[PDB]
RNA sequence: GUGAAACUAAGUGGAGGUCCGAACCGACUGAUGUUGAAGAAUCAGCGGAUGAGUUGUGGUUAGGGGUGAAAUGCCACUCG
RNA sequence: CAGGGCCUAAGAUCAGGCCGAAAGGCGUAGUCGAUGGACAACAGGUGAAUAUUCCUGUACUACCCCUUGUUGGUCCCGAGGGACGGAGGAGGCUAGGUUAGCCGAAAGAUGGUUAUCGGUUCAAGGACGCAAGGUGACCCUGUUUUUCAGGGUAAGAAGGGGUAGAGAAAAUGCCUCGAGCCAAUGUUCGAGUACCAGGCGCUACGGCGCUGAAGUAACCGAUGCCAUACUCCCAGGAAAAGCUCGAACGACCUUCAACAAAAGGGUACCUGUACCCGAAACCGACACAGGUAGGUAGGUAGAGAAUACCUAGGGGCGCGA
RNA sequence: GACCAGGCCCGGGCGACUGUUUACCAAAAACACAGGUCUCCGCAAAGUCGUAAGACCAUGUAUGGGGGCUGACGCCUGCC
């Protein structure tokens, strides 16, 4: 009916804060097609597909949020089986 | 005579909780507490409704009353719970209004009822709902009648004026045989929630003015006493000059 | 004429024996998973205990 | 069958933060002076029992 | 059995603040313990165990008070 | 999956309202408040530390999307339903277990012996279906009334329809149609190139890659399921929402707008999730002979969840000699 | 044949009984109890708590609600 308020009021450029890169988040990329980025608390699952659907330009399947017991939200975002991971892992530095 | 039904839906599930409990959330009203969970049947006490022919298809057990209570049917399909009028029968016919006949459950003005009548249910404020004699056995009889009040005998044997127009119901309340049972046990106590008291003589000084003598206590005071303080012993409590006084005529015997 | 209204009844009928039943089997999968014999793998790793 | 010492014993932090928690003091004129009070004294805690009512300390 | 009823084996039935006894709730005797393993326990025995039962979670009553099947008991190892 | 985006109990707060030196006290609608109501997912695999959450299979809710079909729908209100005790025993069943059958291995230096050792597994869900179970009135005759057999009665069951009164639905009254109904469980799909005894090869000698036989039957049998099914008792056994039904009154919205349907494709809100939890991690000042709700309940003997000896799994008590 | 698994009888007092009780020195003959009896209370009831408003009593109504003493059942309950 309305405008679709987002469930709150952040700013979508701070949102995804940063590419965690360890042993553990590669073999995801490999098993599962799935990067692993850290994003602010506040930030939810819509507010997430959208801003990586947009800015990497890829349609991603699925998002799994996490909270760290550091308080530091941290998602699984697994793209569609169409865009490979490797790409993106190209393309962003993260290498396998 | 008890066979229970499903529910009607004059049976609910709302009420007072703690039983005995103020505002303060105080014990105000001692001994109470424990038993089983109950479920408020609504009672019609005003039978309002008038000139309507009522049937009585019911007879049903009531845990808030020791009288019996009567699920009645109507034309309307309305269905109203009565006081059980002592030897109505299922299948009975009962009906309220001025102009009726004198059986067993019907109800009327005092206006309208022979003198020498046996009563229950009996308002004493027009339209506020009967009030007197609405326990198991209870009855009063309509003795004399004159100018715009009639006369009661209460099952108190007490004599007191009411106004002509209160309705009352004929035929005395059911279920006769109640005070004839005999608990037997302390736990059939407890059922209803009826929690065990303790004698005065037995506590200490500071809870009660029958305090602790050596042994055994005689007591000692002169008089008998409530635990707070006054003659327990026939001290007229009434409102010295309550409105009510000029209906009253003679006291319980 | 009968036969439209047995077709029709026990139309009905298979509906709400078909919705009912299912219904029941929900309600047991819940009862079950509030006293905690859950998911029938688990079940079947404590049976001999 | 439980000694005396184990007054305290595991309670639930919702039934706690109910009684003891920041809302509560909040609510009458001397829980306020509480505040004040503690306040004053400059405790780094204000309300020790209380609780998130939901997140990494919440109680269901 | 007499016309009514009473009286009596039988079967069925499954009542009970019934019985014996684990869990569970208690706490009767004894021994140990006494700078304890423990600010009230362990060990062997003991009482109740379908009820006036036990317990969980969430609540209620607050100190000239509360609550008490009454011991001046209990109200955070504190209670005339 | 568990709470929140649903509903209310005890209780709490309480607009206005009543009272009170002040602070406040009482209290109505409202709104909070789960320990209860409502509501949709299972098996296998991976696995330094998570898994009904990630992978692969089949599922299921709620929306959206299109086709088709209707024209009013939506809330407010009227209703039905949700909705409920204890005790008792008898059934009908599964879960488990035991013994056979089938399959594979077996020589365990002793007098004999294969009488031995392993395997025989599979969920939610979807379709079907229900008797020796349980219920379905009376009357006559017999089987002990019972399970039954013949006849008859005309609503006589779940379940539907109609009518009447101010009367839509409902309740209530009269009339009618229906002999079946009920639900655990069962058969079949799901489900096999899954899982698995062994077999082969590597050994960083930790674990790993490779191929896989049989996969049925009988008897015990629950405190679990039907089941709020029965019979009996008195002490007489929550509310509200989702849900189903519906005229008048009021409000709002209206045409490719809304609602109604069987398919098809799509789409998927927060918070918990580690670990310990008959405890060295909680509660006892201790790495303390103690306290701590619930769930699952194998073998032999036994009345038994007692006891003794064991399986699975876990341990040998953080001073010794 | 282990583990497991009632000593019993004859008397008397007290209390009928199952229950409850002095957390941590007392579990009883104390408390409760079914039953009895006295007294108050006609509903804007008596009683209790509140400065008051009002709450309980009770969504009850004298076969009900307060309070006092006694304490099953049996025999009784005398004088002032
Ligand atoms: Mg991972
Ligand atoms: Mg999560
Ligand atoms: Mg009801
Ligand atoms: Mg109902
Ligand atoms: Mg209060
Ligand atoms: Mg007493
Ligand atoms: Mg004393
Ligand atoms: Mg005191
Ligand atoms: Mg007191
Ligand atoms: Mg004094
Ligand atoms: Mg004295
Ligand atoms: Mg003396
Ligand atoms: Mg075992
Ligand atoms: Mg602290
Ligand atoms: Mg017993
Ligand atoms: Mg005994
Ligand atoms: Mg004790
Ligand atoms: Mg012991
Ligand atoms: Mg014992
Ligand atoms: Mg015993
Ligand atoms: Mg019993
Ligand atoms: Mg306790
Ligand atoms: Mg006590
Ligand atoms: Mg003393
Ligand atoms: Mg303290
Ligand atoms: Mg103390
Ligand atoms: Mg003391
Ligand atoms: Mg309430
Ligand atoms: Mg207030
Ligand atoms: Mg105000
Ligand atoms: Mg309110
Ligand atoms: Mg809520
Ligand atoms: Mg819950
Ligand atoms: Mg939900
Ligand atoms: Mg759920
Ligand atoms: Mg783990
Ligand atoms: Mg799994
Ligand atoms: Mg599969
Ligand atoms: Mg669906
Ligand atoms: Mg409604
Ligand atoms: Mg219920
Ligand atoms: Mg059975
Ligand atoms: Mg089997
Ligand atoms: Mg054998
Ligand atoms: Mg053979
Ligand atoms: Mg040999
Ligand atoms: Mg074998
Ligand atoms: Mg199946
Ligand atoms: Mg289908
Ligand atoms: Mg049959
Ligand atoms: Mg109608
Ligand atoms: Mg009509
Ligand atoms: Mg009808
Ligand atoms: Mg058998
Ligand atoms: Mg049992
Ligand atoms: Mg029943
Ligand atoms: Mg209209
Ligand atoms: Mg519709
Ligand atoms: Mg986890
Ligand atoms: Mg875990
Ligand atoms: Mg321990
Ligand atoms: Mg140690
Ligand atoms: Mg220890
Ligand atoms: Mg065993
Ligand atoms: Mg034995
Ligand atoms: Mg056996
Ligand atoms: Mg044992
Ligand atoms: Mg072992
Ligand atoms: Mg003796
Ligand atoms: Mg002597
Ligand atoms: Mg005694
Ligand atoms: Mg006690
Ligand atoms: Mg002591
Ligand atoms: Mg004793
Ligand atoms: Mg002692
Ligand atoms: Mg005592
Ligand atoms: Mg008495
Ligand atoms: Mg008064
Ligand atoms: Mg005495």
């Amino acid at each position: 009916k309305k405008l679709k308020y987002p469930r709150r009021i952040l700013d979508v450029y701070q949102i995804l804060q940063s590419p965690i890169i360890t042993e553990a988040a590669i073999k995801n990329i490999a098993d599962e097609n799935s990067l692993l980025f850290t994003v602010d608390v506040r930030a939810d699952k819509k507010m997430i597909r959208e801003a990586i659907s947009n800015f990497f330009g890829v349609k991603v399947r699925k998002v799994n949020t996490l909270i760290r017991p550091d308080g530091t939200k941290k998602a699984y975002i697994m793209l569609n089986k169409e865009y490979n991971a490797s790409e993106l892992a190209k393309k962003i530095g993260i290498f396998p | 005579q008890v066979k229970s039904n499903p529910r009607n839906n004059l049976i609910s599930g709302q009420r007072r909780c703690g039983k005995g409990r103020n505002a303060r959330g105080i014990i105000t009203a001692r001994h109470r507490g424990g038993g089983h969970k109950r479920l408020y049947r609504k009672i019609d006490f005003r039978r309002n409704e008038k000139d309507i022919y009522g049937k009585i298809v019911t007879i049903e057990y009531d845990p808030n009353r020791n009288a019996y209570i009567c699920l009645i049917h109507y034309g309307d399909g309305e269905k109203r719970y009565i006081l059980h009028p002592r030897g109505a029968i299922i299948g009975d016919t009962i009906v309220s209004g001025t102009e009726v006949p004198i059986k067993m459950g019907n109800a009327l003005p005092l206006t309208d009822m022979p003198l020498g009548t046996a009563i229950h249910n009996i308002e004493i404020t027009l339209g506020r709902g009967g009030q007197l004699a609405r326990a198991a056995g209870a009855v009063a009889k309509l003795i004399a009648k004159e100018g715009k009040s009639a006369t009661l005998k209460l099952p108190s044997g007490e004599v007191r004026l009411i106004s002509k127009n209160c309705s009352a119901t004929v035929g005395q309340v059911g279920n006769v045989g109640v005070n004839q049972k005999r608990l037997g046990r302390a736990g059939s106590k407890r059922w209803l929630g009826k929690r065990p008291v303790v004698r005065g003589v037995v506590m200490n000084p500071v809870d009660h003015p029958h305090g602790g003598g050596e042994g055994r206590a005689p007591i000692g005071r002169k008089s008998p006493t409530t635990p707070w303080g006054y003659p327990a012993l026939g001290r007229r409590s009434r409102k010295r000059n309550k409105y009510s006084d000029n209906f009253i005529i003679r006291r319980r015997s | 004429s009968k036969l439209q209204l047995k077709l029709e009844q026990k139309m009905k009928m298979k509906m709400a024996k078909k919705i009912r039943l299912r219904r029941n089997r929900l309600m047991r999968k819940r009862k079950l998973r509030k006293r905690g014999a859950w998911p029938p793998s688990k079940m079947k790793k404590l049976k001999n205990v | 069958k439980a000694a005396l010492c184990l007054t305290k014993r595991s309670r639930s932090r919702k039934s706690l933060a109910r009684t003891h928690g920041f809302r509560l003091r909040m609510s009458t004129t001397s829980g306020r002076a509480l505040l004040k009070r503690r306040r004053a004294k400059g405790r780094k805690i204000l309300c020790t029992k209380t609780n998130p009512s939901s997140g990494k300390r919440a109680s269901p």
